[PDB]
């Protein structure tokens, strides 16, 4: 891998989850149920976040 | 060497003095830490009702031929998917189970209301017998 | 001396309200839902178009706050020695092995049934619809997910308004810190 | 950060080699002059024994914040037990549900069976009524 | 002693090959070594300047 | 060694850290960044030597 990022060459994966296909075949529902359960996770861990709030963060700057 | 939990091996099995169950330590303590209870007796549960044991150890698979591992991401893809799945298994089980136990309660009703169907119509024939 | 019985006598009356006990919202999960009517007339082929009555029974309670179609409301009611003695009756006849064999059917015949498709078509195996099943379920999970995904938008706002209060501050401190510090150190 | 001696936070810390505490040079050498000893789990300690710190080193530090790669690993294993952890539940809530499908289908077969029986019984006694 | 062993509601998964755990580990490890061979050689690099 | 206990250093999440591509760009990113590191200081090496 260095041998190809000698020239950059920044490696490529899939960031096609925004896209948000339209009605179609089985790539339209597995994608819609990947970013529901990501945007369930995801407000999952901001509840978190603010449960405690930046006290951890005060503690890092200490 | 079958948990009880998933199925998979358990790297580190344990064993309890009131009822021994295949689990591992960790998740244990995670549970008591969240809720300090015995889920099975509801009872009081502490850190010290399990003795360390000692275990062997495991194999691992190890992925070779390395080309710029992008597999993480449809591996995930594909976790994520399974427990998807599940969770519309899970709902179709809740819908199924209420719209049986709505089914049995009016079928009972029906076989009351039958009963007195029944009864009635035996009442009147054996009256008409006895006339 | 009144209200000592008076009370009792009112607690007579909570104690005489358990006269009357159903069930499904005895314990109150999930429920027949909304959409009635439609499905007595889609009814096919004794006992189907019978639980139509108590899923219209089901509106009498509060879940009709949820949605109301058609109504048509036909409680029967019950009584309680009309409940306790057709539990004998029914358990009477209904011996451990056949429970076991009924656990094997069944959790097999659910994954035989329950396979890796995201919508379900076990009942669309008799059908002839694959594609459309796709088109308004998973576009009314969509639908779904983008509310979701505003009401915590709605929740990022605070969310960036606070770490442009902190990161920067942080990532600021730390580069300035760390970055001439230590090269600093290095030359002394 | 705190010193069980005193209470007080070691303005210059040291780590006790015969037992992992932290303590401030001037207590943590009183102990140590007044007895050869751990005043914490009272064991045999010297002024060897203390560690002082060498914190500085030589290679770059880095940021215990976003950029580190084992915190990065960290918070896939922690998503990993996360969903692990939910799996584990409503896997159990599924076998519960599952119980409870297969006890209510029993039932309702036996229900089915009797109703037909009982049906039979009605039409006997229709019969009944319609001979005379 | 420890009682009767209890399979019972697991539905058991074969422990197959291809699994997650391996590439976890395995991108971990690479970085331990990678983060010894900057160590290595930021102690060559302070020794020749 | 001997095991001392200490608070452990707190990481605070950046405002998008939520897994998804929230944490594999990222992990892209910083993957990139530190092979940027290492022939930064390979290439360093050689240039001092």
């Amino acid at each position: 891998v260095a041998a190809g990022k000698g020239e950059k060459l920044a490696a490529i994966d899939v960031q096609r989850y925004i896209q948000l296909k339209p009605p179609g075949t089985r790539e339209s529902l597995l994608q819609s149920a990947v970013v529901w359960e990501y945007q369930k996770s995801r407000n999952d861990n901001l509840y978190l976040l603010e449960k405690h709030g930046e006290k951890a963060f005060d503690s890092s700057l200490e | 060497m079958f948990c009880s939990i998933s199925g998979e091996t358990p790297k580190e099995p344990v064993i309890s003095r009131v009822s021994g169950n295949v689990y591992e330590k960790r998740l244990i303590e995670q549970v008591i830490r969240e809720t300090s209870k015995d889920p099975v007796t509801q009872q009081e549960c502490t850190l010290e009702d399990l003795v360390p044991v000692k275990v062997p150890d495991f194999v691992r698979p190890r992925p070779p031929s390395a080309t710029s591992l992008p597999a993480l991401l449809s591996l995930f893809q594909e976790e994520w998917d399974s427990v998807a799945l599940e969770q519309f298994e899970l709902r179709r089980n809740l819908t199924e189970t209420k719209q049986e136990l709505s089914t049995a309660l009016y079928s009972l009703d029906a076989a009351l209301r039958v009963i007195s169907r029944l009864t009635k119509e035996r009442d009147e024939a054996r009256e008409a017998l006895a006339k | 001396d009144r209200e000592r019985r008076i009370q009792e006598r009112i607690a007579e009356k909570e104690r005489l309200a358990k006269a009357r006990r159903s069930q499904v919202i005895q314990r109150d999960l999930i429920r027949p839902s909304v959409t009635q009517p439609e499905k007595w007339k889609r009814s096919l082929e004794l006992l189907k178009e019978m639980i139509a009555l108590i899923s219209s029974d089901a509106i009498n309670y509060p879940f009709g706050n949820s949605k109301v179609k058609g109504t048509a409301n036909k409680v029967p009611d019950l009584s309680n020695e009309e409940i306790e003695r057709c539990r004998l009756l029914l358990k009477k006849e209904i011996d451990d092995y056949i429970q076991f064999e009924k656990e094997f059917l069944e959790t097999y015949s659910a994954l035989h049934n329950t396979s890796s498709l995201l919508p379900g078509l076990v009942i669309y195996e008799e059908d002839d619809e694959d594609v459309e099943a796709a088109e308004k379920f998973y576009t009314n999970d969509i639908q779904r997910d983008l509310a979701k995904k505003a009401l915590e938008c709605n929740k990022l706002e605070n969310r960036v308004y606070d770490l442009v209060r902190s990161s920067y501050e942080q990532r600021n401190f730390l580069i300035k810190k760390i970055s001439h510090a230590w090269k600093a150190l290095q030359t002394e």
